[PDB]
RNA sequence: AUCAGGUUGAUUCUGCCUGACGUGGAUGCUAUUCUCUGGGGCUAAGCCAUGCAUGCUUGUGAACUCUUUGUGGGGGAUUAGCGGACGGCUCAGUGAUAGCACGAUGAUUUGUUUGCGGGAUGAGCAGUAGCUGCGGGAAACUGCAGAUAGUGGUCUGCCCCUGUGGGGGUUGGCAAGUAAGUUGUGGGCCUAUCAGCUGGUAGUUAGGGUAAUGGCCUAACUAGGCGCAGACGGGAUACGGGGGAUCAGGGUUUGGUUCCGGAGAGGGAGCCUGAGAGAUGGCUACUACGUCCAAGGAUGGCAGCAGGCGCGAAACUUGCCUAAUCCUUUGGGGAGGCGGUUAUGAGAAGUGAUGUGUGUGCGAGUGCAAAGGGGUCGCAUGUGAUUGGAGGGCAAGUCGGGUGCCAGCAGCCGCGGUAAUACCUGCUCCAAUAGUGUCUAUGGUGGAUGCUGCAGUUAAAAUGUCCGUAGUCUGUGUAUGUCU
RNA sequence: UAGAGGAUCGAAAUCGAUUAGAUACCGUUUUAGUUCUAGCAGUAAACGAUGCCGACUGGACGGGACAGUGUGUGUUGUCCAU
């Protein structure tokens, strides 16, 4: 009647790893992640990228570059991970297929409302931001956004505000 | 075994848990874990008792549930 | 299961007629009649999806069993009657009418028209026998005519009266002619004969498109709608059978990409 | 009943057969209708789509056609003299499709006059005892009527020489 | 595109055993919310109490009835017609006679649908349903008399094959579309402690039967047909595909289960009606188990939806629906829809905070066939963590107290004999978290099955020696454009 | 298994020693067998514990056969590198 679902996450291959261990306790400290869960949704989101630009580039079939080379650059222009990028010269192009290579899991825990709310000065810290996005008090320009995770576009970013009919507003 | 009616050995795990049982007594069992070898120094035995008339043996020692 | 099925799952529905995946189990089954099973359309999709006239199935047999629907001047009142392509749609109060049409994506398409250019019918020629002494030839969507010209083989389009059911005249297939590609892999699509080969029992039509585009199918999925790039005897949708392809949709949205 | 499938055979390599299934109504045949001589009786059956069959079971008055003139003329069916398959069907006097029937020859009075006593005269001496002999080209068991011609000449040789 | 622990006083190897990661079933403790998706297949294709799952349409108008009354009306029984061959359930049989792919039907039939064609208002006799009466029987079911539409014979005419004779038939058609039947070649379940197999068996000629080709069937005659490129046999939990799982590449494993194809209705057989059935919510017989009786008879088929018993480690409601989707579109519909029940899977939010409760409850409006829920507003209000571990592999204590090779633990290596970092009990800490452990099957792990890509002097393994047929190799089956 | 033959040695049997006891090692008496002809059988640490065929690759001291004359071809033993 649909479809039975699919799986965000992986696991980690051996669990007790202290290298891996060490690193993975901080982001979830500097971000406030709620569980490890979350972590490996993002990495999971932030590999399929790197897969896709590999592949565009020992493309053989000369007509890749074009369609699917700028589609992915547009892609994440929208959102605020790469800057501006002349999608007109073949070699302003294949310079951004090799700047989406060098990138972090930090450029894309920082698109991420939670963290917006903070850094556009409007909670103390991101244990607080989490308590006042689920209780109603962010709307971004008309919508009354209330899920910790909606990973905010570009072009609506400088628009975030309270809620004008909460308590923390003017009615 | 009341499905098939061959005779079996099985092991009582846990400690002083053997005086829970009498005779006549129903029980479910099941595997080792091993492929069909035997485990640890206990020769010849290759089950183990898992309940005691549908109550877990291992919440009677831990005390969640009460004996039968 | 030696015995006919009544029933249409909705997931075994033909993509042209675009109903969705949801919205019941089942789907209308189309009657028996004058165009092929898998080149029709049931009536009742055609006044509740492709005009939203019914809201509902009450109504729709409110508007059929009033009889305001005439397929090719003659007054219909079944749900499930087949209606093909090039066929005459008309509605008496609201005076309209509509021909029936592909997409370039190859879904169905109503087409407003006008009300002299809904006299008319365009066929292919399959058929032709003698019985009881008198000639006949038949058309693509079904029927006989009687005393046509002797001069009328396997291939040529047809113009049917529509009003009284006459062969008016005809095109004989050969270069610098239009086509439309009646189902295939290109189907919906305008072209320009310009070769017109052989092969183990078959023929191929090389094409071109309005646009330059190069094109090849076989004669067996086209038909003739003009004698010559300004003279196509019916309108075209309002894209006219281009087909750009995927490159050249990007350009549109993002201009070109020089060295 | 008689059943025209072929689940039950050998194989080409020789193999007993295996059977998933029963029988079935597509594939139902009948019992031979053995047309004998005397009284003419036919039966019409309700064959496959309501069509229609018609069954002899007893004719008289053959149709049967002299090759010379090109006229049909009906005759009286007498006796049967050669089958070409089995020679118990002439012991029998059934009348199944190629069987050569003695036929009487008072309604060929016409015809048999513009052929000499010259080439052919061995049809003109049995038509001195009042029969010629025909064949049957019909099958009296699907249409319900026999329908034939005479013999003569290179034919009539041929045959001759089978039924003495 | 990854490895660790374990044979020695110490070393390098060979080799398997165990840990670390997924997925399907069963099970222990523990649980706040909503959204999508699943749930008596495995054992017993075992047996079934009760309710529902199939009926409609008239150019047909009986009893009865009205009117101040007549080629008058109401009324609705029965005739006639259409449907019940689909839909739904299940996986016993079947290893290719089924299924998938590409072909043949010039060898065939097709109600309803579409467009053309076609049609006895003549004679003369028989005679029926409902209806009006007399009745039989425990029942289930049934008879006789009376009187009437449709109707059924026979003549007459009409049509068909013939004709210098005659003989048949009773109005049945053409072309598309839709459906159905028949048929050719090709494909990795395991097995040689399965090597020779076959009598309607291989062919010819004639006929019968069929809607139709054909040993499909019969009469006569010829002696053929298949096989290490695996015939003919036997086994295991065998319904085939579309599909699923695992994951560098190459591969391995699985599919009772939504969609399409097949087969079956306790077991076997045989049939009627019909355009279509070898039909089982049709009939007839034998056979397994039965049920009701006044004893002489009469009867049953849940592998349809709920439900019950049994079996087992193993699986929900005897609920509501004249609404959506369709079939037969204000008739009928357990098809299908709507909730309820359940740690089936997958996704998303919580268990508090200092400036100004992510919860629970109630009230409006919305929503529906009627209701749950949900989301837009307001009123009070204040609650909500576990499971497995701490010697090494493997993240985390030589912390307190008990026990003394005992009781117990431990996948593997190993621990315990009064000096326990390993057992029992209390604290403290570790990993994941509305979850987390155990038993069983399976992919990877495994270059530990090796096409890519292993090994064979001594670790397991080159045969006591030559000759030699089939096969492989050598000597003399390809790539690609266009269309489908 | 059949025929022929019979010097030497010798399982089995037997005594004498040795020994705690030796049905053994050592010894005495004495057989089948050990040989030949005709056959059956089909095994070995039947071993270099080392399939068969084809292409290519450094030195030193040798042997055996043939042919040449200062060397070649087929085989083969020992010792040093890569």
């Amino acid at each position: 009647a649909g479809k039975k679902g699919s799986k965000r996450a992986s696991t980690p291959r051996d669990p007790f790893e202290k290298e891996r261990l060490i690193r993975e306790a901080q982001l979830v400290g500097v971000y406030g992640l709620k569980n490890k869960h979350e972590l490996w949704v993002m990495e999971k989101i932030f590999a399929k990228d790197k897969e896709r630009a590999r592949i565009l580039l020992t493309s053989t079939n000369p007509e890749d570059i074009p369609i699917n080379g700028r589609s992915l650059l547009r892609r994440l222009m929208k959102y605020g991970i790469l800057g501006g990028i002349d999608l007109c010269d073949k070699q302003e192009v294949v310079n951004g297929l090799n700047k989406v290579l060098d990138l972090t899991i930090n450029h894309y825990l920082e698109r991420r409302l939670q963290f917006r709310v903070f850094a556009a000065g409007l909670a103390k810290s991101v244990h607080h931001a989490r308590l006042l996005i689920g209780g109603r008090c962010i709307s971004i320009k008309d919508q009354i956004v209330d899920v910790p995770g909606f990973m905010v576009r570009a072009d609506k970013e400088p628009l975030i505000e309270y809620n004008p009919y909460s308590r923390y507003g003017d009615k | 075994l009341i499905a098939t009616g061959k005779k079996i050995t099985a092991f009582v795990p846990y400690d002083g848990s053997v005086t829970y049982i009498e005779s006549n007594d129903e029980v479910t069992v099941e595997g080792f874990g091993k492929k069909g070898r035997s485990v640890g120094d206990i020769p010849g035995i290759r089950f183990k008792v898992c309940k005691v008339q549908n109550v877990s043996l291992h919440a009677i020692f831990t005390g969640k549930k009460e004996k039968p | 299961p030696t015995g006919h099925r009544d029933h249409l799952k909705r997931k075994t529905a033909p993509k042209s007629w675009m109903l969705d995946k949801q919205g019941g189990t089942f789907a209308l089954m189309p009657a028996s009649g004058p165009h092929k099973k898998t080149e029709c359309i049931p009536l009742g999709y055609l006044i509740s999806r492709f005009l939203r006239y019914a809201s509902n199935f009450k109504e729709l047999s409110i508007i059929l069993a009033e009889k305001n629907i005439k397929v090719n001047g003659r007054v219909r009142t079944n749900s499930h009657f087949p209606v093909g392509l090039f066929d005459v749609v008309s509605i008496e109060k609201t005076g309209e009418h509509f021909r029936v049409l592909y997409n370039v994506h190859k879904k169905f398409h109503l087409h407003r028209i006008s009300s002299e250019e809904a006299s008319y019918r365009l066929t292919k020629v399959t058929k032709k026998y003698e019985n009881q002494g008198i000639p006949y030839i038949v058309s693509s969507c079904g029927l006989s005519i009687r005393f046509c010209d002797p001069a009328i083989d396997l291939g040529y389009t047809i113009k049917i009266s529509n009003e009284t059911s006459k062969v008016i005249e005809y095109i004989v297939p050969g270069p610098d002619k239009v086509i439309f590609v009646s189902r295939g892999k290109a189907r919906g699509r305008v072209g320009v004969i310009n070769t017109i080969s052989t092969q183990g029992k078959e023929t191929v039509y090389g094409m071109t498109d309005f646009a330059g585009n190069t094109f090849s199918c076989t004669s067996k999925s086209c038909i003739l709608i003009g004698e010559s790039s300004e003279n196509i005897w019916i309108t075209l949708p309002k894209e006219r059978g281009i087909r750009q392809s995927e490159l050249e949709k990007i350009n549109a949205q993002l201009g070109e990409m020089i060295d | 009943g008689i059943n025209h499938r072929g689940d039950h055979k050998r194989r080409k390599t020789g193999a007993k057969a295996v059977i998933s299934r029963k029988k079935r109504n597509n594939r139902a045949g009948s019992q031979p209708s053995s047309t004998k001589i005397g009284e003419r009786k036919v039966t019409p059956v309700r064959v496959r789509g309501g069509n229609r069959k018609y069954k002899a079971l007893r004719l008289d008055m053959g149709h049967f056609k002299f090759i010379t003139t090109g006229k049909f003329r009906m005759a009286k069916l007498l006796q049967v003299v050669y089958h070409p398959s089995s020679n118990e069907l002439v012991r029998t006097n059934t009348l199944t499709k190629s069987s050569v029937v003695k036929i009487s020859a008072e309604p060929f009075k016409n015809d048999i006059k513009d052929v000499a006593r010259d080439v052919d005269p061995s049809l003109h001496e049995s038509f001195e005892k009042g029969h010629l002999y025909a064949i049957i080209t019909s099958r009296p068991g699907q249409v319900g009527m026999a329908q034939g011609h005479v013999l003569q000449g290179d034919e009539l040789k041929f045959y001759a020489d089978k039924f003495n």
